[PDB]
RNA sequence: AAACUUUCAACAACGGAUCUCUUGGUUCUGGCAUCGAUGAAGAACGCAGCGAAAUGCGAUAAGUAAUGUGAAUUGCAGAAUUCCGUGAAUCAUCGAAUCUUU
RNA sequence: CCCACCCAUACCCCGCCCUCAGGGUAGAAACGAUGCCCUGAGGAGUAGGCGGCCGUGGAGGUCAGUGACGAAGCCUAGGGCGUGAGCCCGGGUCGAACGGCCUCUAGUGCAGAUCUUGGUGGUAGUAGCAAAUAUCUAGCGAAACCACAG
RNA sequence: GGGACCGAGGACCGCGCUCUGCAAGGAUGCUGGCGUAAUGGUCACCAGCGACCCGUCUUGAAACACGGACCAAGGAGUCAAGGUUUUGCGCGAGUGUUUGGGUGUAAAACCCGCACGCGUAAAGGUGAGAGCUUCGGCGCAUCAUCGACCGAUCCUGAUGUAUUCGGAUGGAUUUGAGUAGGAGCGUUAAGCCUUGGACCCGAAAGAUGGUGAAC
RNA sequence: UUGACCUCGGAUCAGGUAGGAGGACCCGCUGAACUUAAGCAUAUCAAUAAGCGGAGGAAAAGAAACCAACAGGGAUUGCCCUAGUAACGGCGAGUGAAGCGGCAACAGCUCAAAUUUGAAAGCUGGCUUCGGCCCGCGUUGUAAUUUGGAGAGGAUGCUUUGGGCGAGGCUCCUUCUGAGUUCCCUGGAACGGGACGCCACAGAGGGUGAGAGCCCCGUAUAGUUGGAAGCCAAGCCUGUGUAAAGCUCCUUCGACGAGUCGAGUAGUUUGGGAAUGCUGCUCAAAAUGGGAGGUAAAUUUCUUCUAAAGCUAAAUACCGGCCAGAGACCGAUAGCGCACAAGUAGAGUGAUCGAAAGAUGAAAAGCACUUUGAAAAGAGGGUUAAAUAGCACGUGAAAUUGUUGAAAGGGAAGCGCUUGUGACCAGACUUGCGCCCGGCGGAUCAUCCGGUGUUCUCACCGGUGCACUCCGCCGGGCUCAGGCCAG
């Protein structure tokens, strides 16, 4: 409150009495009367530097850097060791960019939650869904008083094409705990790298892959970034006939024998 | 604040306001647009599906793909290429596609009745008495002060006779 | 430049997306009221006044009476069929007249006028 | 997840509305499920409990006890079943407050309005059954 | 010697920290526009079986009527008051009334 | 003047810690190349500068984490780890939640301010019987002052 | 010859030697002891040596002074706006989506039509010099020196000129936040400066509007 | 003498209206000082606070006596940039706009200056059988027509209409709508763990004796029951009067706001001496007029608007009103002064000032009864899972205190290093492997057979048997390796 702590009528007693020079409340017939006020050190006083609403709450990020991060998250999602290093149960998943045919999810084929559950279990996304179901724990701390009572893991992200698959599959995957749905034209970095950790498990549709080819040429002012490294395999760069041929003879071993 | 503290300790009920808006957000009725309006679609998508223009002004942001709603001279005369002192005032003389568009054209192009305005009994009696004395000389009827008290011009009386069918 | 009591006159904008939703719902209400009609009126093309912006053009307030008469649209019918009229503007040249007359006949070519009853 | 903007997922508001509810709202809250036989007979899952119903307690330390509801204490959110009582220090037999969610109604106190309630619930369930079938 | 003083341990006190909780606050957002001489906001006096506080109400006084729901209220005491009923309720709604002194 | 002897954080030899410097380490290593191995020198410190690490409230991710067969808290003439801030375990009490790790965030760490609020003492069963509630003995009973003691 | 203290490292590699193995790039061998206790730890006390009461402030230093009855909880460089330096990042002579529009699973995320802000626009010689080299040389960035061009300034004062306008050639100890093959824009983190209560607590005052009396 | 008109009054005559509250936002009037300029007075603070008057759901402003110098724009309002620019200033402190450009929203109108003059055609009241009758207002002007990027009057020929019901629809309240209380263990209680299921456009939230999608309320989605008031509306009845309206043409006309502009002067205000605006005093206009700008350009050439009358939605503001939904907020010394009797108790003559104070248990089951005695107290005994949870009540720290046990001391205590004594506590390497025989049982053994899944050559089952091989298990035998400390 703007007036909190200092809607008190208090004056300083000065140096006349042998008390600390702090503004004290006037009056002579109350428990409050005679107590100090107007200070962060004082009970029922105003705190130091009161919080204001004109703090910077939002952060402006360049759209190019956001598109770079979204493309990096998409590229990281196609790597399976990153999927298990993030914490996804994909040991029964047949291929890491898990593409299913659109005919399984077109129209009202998945619009019932039982059909969506059956499809998830069939394509190998079952253990990841069951992980989220079994990971439900009560939140440690006061956040339970503030509308956040439970914590659970994140399951597979379903990416679809709303033009070729419709939006009825959104309804069938809504109640399944952990699984999320996102259109291919509006991909979200908060969902592709949850917690800032790369390698989200993604079940695509076929139309999702085709429009994923499509929508990265439609962004104005952005092209897919060129890496500063062509071959990211350092063992291919160093342990290659090209470099090993011009290398001088080694000057020592990995472990040096003590001379004296 | 004191009032809100009072109501919290009071046994008097909390009067809940229904969410009654002043303006409806969806068209209603038995017309063509009401039966084809999707309440879960925006204005631009609905007007795209109709085949109509929603905003006639300049585009103000980017649009979704498939928007389709947010739109000799002898005398040196710049207007002579524009051609196809009195004009018709109460109407215009205008001379695959979505179904709503075709329905709108059909209902706008259908023939209508006219409700031709008739004449009063006293006007018919006046025009009749005017014919019974002069017959066809509309100039003499205009000159007549007794039978034509309002000194109307012979053209007006001829037009009234033609409307009455008394020639 | 904080010499005065600027604390009592700080305006934050946490209601920016809520006001955008309100504006979009107001446009939806305008659409509901004017169901086949566009929510906007037709406005002319005008040239920007100064020498700095003379090269470009923009939307004006309303069509001149001479432009409406040359396009074949009567003055009193024009505000009732979606065209804006401005009695203050003058043409002053044969090149703005031709442009806005072309705009008006283009509007007439794509209009579905319904009978009164 | 709730979608309608009029619904509130606030724990504070929900607890206040529960513990500061009127008597008719408390009647609606103090509801009990029907027995299996009554569920197949009337096609009704649960009904608000009332004095005169014969119930069986299915939870708590007084499980498998049956009896007639002799009191519906809405203020204390509890019902008082017949012969499910206690003993005070003095020896008085006080009733034991059992929540209506812990019992199953084996016999209804059938009046005209209760039959109307059963008919309305059955009509809604069967019309949704028709909607599901086709 | 005994008594006193100091330190440590167990138990018992004093006191209310810590932990956990929360029908409270605080900040933001959205819909809506409604006090009064037809007597307002505020002040006072009264109304219940036991009412101390709070709340409700005005000599029709913890309220009357009308509508809806459908079997209570409840701390104790009382009712031959109501349960296939124009009908309980410290019920909800609320369009009719009563509405002391200022 | 001569001889022997005594001991500084000084000098010499060895061990260990840290810092700095030099060297080695890929058709990869028998250890996160932000890792490992070898060698040498050095170590006072106010204002001040830089780095690392510990702890607290809350947020995202994760540990398929702990938990009414007992979470958190508290007590403890118990057992360990760390140079240290701290951390882990045992015993008792207790009764519903809590913790680690990677990031994010802040109203984030006290011995003092004649500091604020609360509680509790010596003075002291003393001075005195005073507002409130000329002596001895019952009952009632403060205040100034107080780093620890003469 | 007698004594004390120490045993760092952990397959081999080396220097060597008295060369069937050695005292040569750091300790092994033998014997004995160890569970009703080997060995530790805590508290209390005694004993030998050592040791001015903590924080603040002043002084060359002391000495004074200030604060400290005790315990628990609270308690002080914060948040904005505007400059500036440096680290990371994206794009780059361009850069900045978020005023707004569209869209949405709805304060999120996703997209962008015209503007606008800031910035850019409106190659010489010689000598060093990293690096490369066919061994002859080629030479980054940067610096020194000699030169070139321009806004403008100092004279000489062309063809010409509407006849009162203009500056061609040759000369100057010229300048510049000038050119001489762009570096900026946006964001993040840290530090500093200015203004807001501004690290926290601490006057006498002054003003506005009220409440009472009584000299 | 009588009756008008005008003017000024009375009436407990009839019908109305104002006052107060609230005041977050809004429109006016009035109006400081501290402070900064390391002093201070111009300046700043600030055209702010306090004070006074007046409204609403918004208010205000608003359809150019505007901006501009353009190839022009076109009521008002607000956002972005313009721009910390122009301008002004002890040229210091500093103060500080606007046009254009992009956007949100857009909507235009009513009078006065005219003669209806072939007809005051207009209106407030009263009486009513509700259908039309009286008095009055008004000619010192009430209707119609017209409002200067206009208009009127004639002529002309086309093109336009007005009322009343109204099915039904939208908005909002309402009724109803999925699935385990299956089995076992722990526990006072399953809402915990294990097993087997089901629902899901519903796995938001709350309750229930502990973490509940399926026990209950609700939640999601389309419907569906009944109702309230507005608005829209398919259609169905009627219309009417030589009634109203738009445009065109022209040998006819075309009225536009005065103690107001402006000049002088004094204050006040602004970035603003064409005084930036306003106000007070003195003087006091015009009609091819007046206002404001552009321009050295040859004289004020040109450009652009009409003041002194008025109305008007939207985009905009909002600490208040009726609600609603939320948060990386606070968690009882915090968060509002107030989670609870809170503007309460209490203090002051008064204006005013203004606290402290939450938690038994799942359920009062709130301790019957016996026995001491005068207590807000005990001992037995009882309830409870628990009473060392007993309305001093969850947990229960420290300061400080009492009982018991041990040790030490009487010219300070406390601390650092190092042994000793007493008491108490802990308990060292968690202490193994390999060979050689005999018996037994399995296999990865059998080029044995059959089947399943696969990364298609690897795994997993079922049945056979011990010739070989390899594992284990049991009974004997042997060797070795082992933690610490001393000499």
């Amino acid at each position: 409150s703007e007036k909190a702590g200092h809607q008190t009528s208090a004056e300083s007693w000065g140096t006349g009495r042998a008390v600390a020079r702090i503004p004290r409340v006037s009056g002579g017939g109350t428990h409050r009367a005679g107590q100090g006020a107007f200070g962060n050190m004082c009970r029922s006083g105003r705190m130091f530097a009161p919080t204001k609403i004109w703090r910077k709450w939002h952060v402006k990020i360049n759209q190019g850097q956001k598109r770079f991060a979204t493309a990096s998250a998409l590229a990281a999602s196609a790597v399976a060791p990153l999927l298990m290093a993030r914490g996804h149960q994909v040991s029964t998943v047949p291929e890491v960019p898990l593409v299913v045919d659109s005919a399984a999810v077109a129209g009202d084929a998945v619009a019932k939650t039982a059909a969506a559950y059956k499809l998830l279990k069939a394509i190998g996304a079952g253990p990841d869904v069951e992980k989220v179901k079994k990971s439900k724990k009560l939140r440690a701390g006061k956040g339970k008083m503030r509308g956040r009572r439970h914590r659970q893991r994140r399951g597979p992200l379903i990416v679809y094409s709303p033009e070729h698959d419709g939006k009825e599959l959104v309804k069938g995957f809504r109640n399944i705990p952990g699984v999320e749905t996102c259109p291919v034209d509006a991909l979200n970095l908060l969902q592709l790298a949850p917690g800032g950790h790369l390698g989200r498990f993604i079940v695509w549709t076929s139309a999702a892959i085709k429009q994923l080819d499509a929508v990265y040429e439609s962004k104005k002012g952005f092209f897919l970034p060129a890496n500063i490294v062509s071959q990211a395999d350092l063992s291919r760069l160093i342990n290659s006939t090209e470099i090993q041929s011009v290398l001088r003879a080694p000057k020592g071993e990995a472990r040096t024998k003590r001379a004296c | 604040r004191e009032l809100q503290k009072r109501k919290r300790r009071s046994s008097r009920p909390t009067i809940r306001m229904p969410n009654r808006r002043k303006k409806a957000l969806n068209p209603a009725g038995n017309n063509i647009i009401a039966k084809s309006w999707n309440k879960k679609e925006t204005l631009s998508q609905n007007y795209t599906r109709f085949g109509l223009v929603a905003k006639l002004g300049k585009a103000t942001g980017g649009t979704a793909p498939g928007n389709k709603a947010l739109l000799s001279e002898s005398d040196a005369v710049p207007q002579q290429q524009q051609q196809e002192n009195h004009i018709r005032q109460h109407d215009l003389e205008l001379e695959s596609k979505p179904e709503v568009l075709r329905a709108l054209e059909r209902e706008a192009t259908r023939p209508v009745e006219k409700t031709v305005r008739h004449q009063s009994e006293r006007e018919r009696e006046w025009l009749q008495r005017l014919v019974d004395k002069h017959g066809d000389d509309v100039a003499a009827m205009a000159r007549d002060r007794k039978l034509n008290p309002y000194q109307q011009t012979a053209s007006d009386i001829k037009r009234r006779l033609k409307k009455a069918g008394l020639l | 430049h904080f010499r005065k009591h600027w604390q009592r006159r700080v305006r934050c904008h946490f209601d920016q997306p809520g006001k955008k939703v309100t504006r979009r719902l107001a446009r939806r209400a305008k659409a509901a009221a004017l169901a086949p009609r566009p929510v906007d009126k037709l406005r002319p093309i005008v040239r920007c006044p100064t020498v700095k912006y003379n090269r470009r053009t923009r939307l004006g307030r309303g069509f001149t009476l001479e432009e409406l008469k040359a396009a074949g649209i009567p003055r009193l019918l024009a505000p009732t069929i979606g065209i804006a009229v401005d009695h203050r503007r003058k043409n002053l040249s044969e090149e703005s007249l031709a442009a806005n007359v072309q705009r008006l006949k283009d509007y007439k070519a794509r209009l579905i006028l319904f009978p009164r009853k | 997840m709730k979608v309608r903007p009029t619904v509130s997922s606030s724990r504070r508001k929900a607890r206040k509305a529960h513990f500061s509810a009127p008597s008719s709202v408390r009647r609606v809250i103090m509801s009990a499920p029907l027995s299996k036989e009554l569920r197949e007979k009337y096609n009704v899952r649960s009904i608000p409990i009332r004095k005169g119903d014969e119930v069986q307690i299915v939870r708590g330390a007084h499980k498998d006890k049956e009896g007639k509801v002799t009191s519906v204490y809405r203020l204390k959110y509890v019902i008082h079943v017949e012969r499910v009582t206690r003993e005070k220090a003095t020896g008085q037999t006080v009733p034991i407050g059992i929540h209506p969610s812990n019992v199953v109604i084996t016999k209804l106190h059938l009046d005209k309005d209760r039959e109307n309630i059963l008919a309305r619930i059955k009509a809604g369930r069967e019309q949704v059954a028709k909607a599901k079938g086709k």
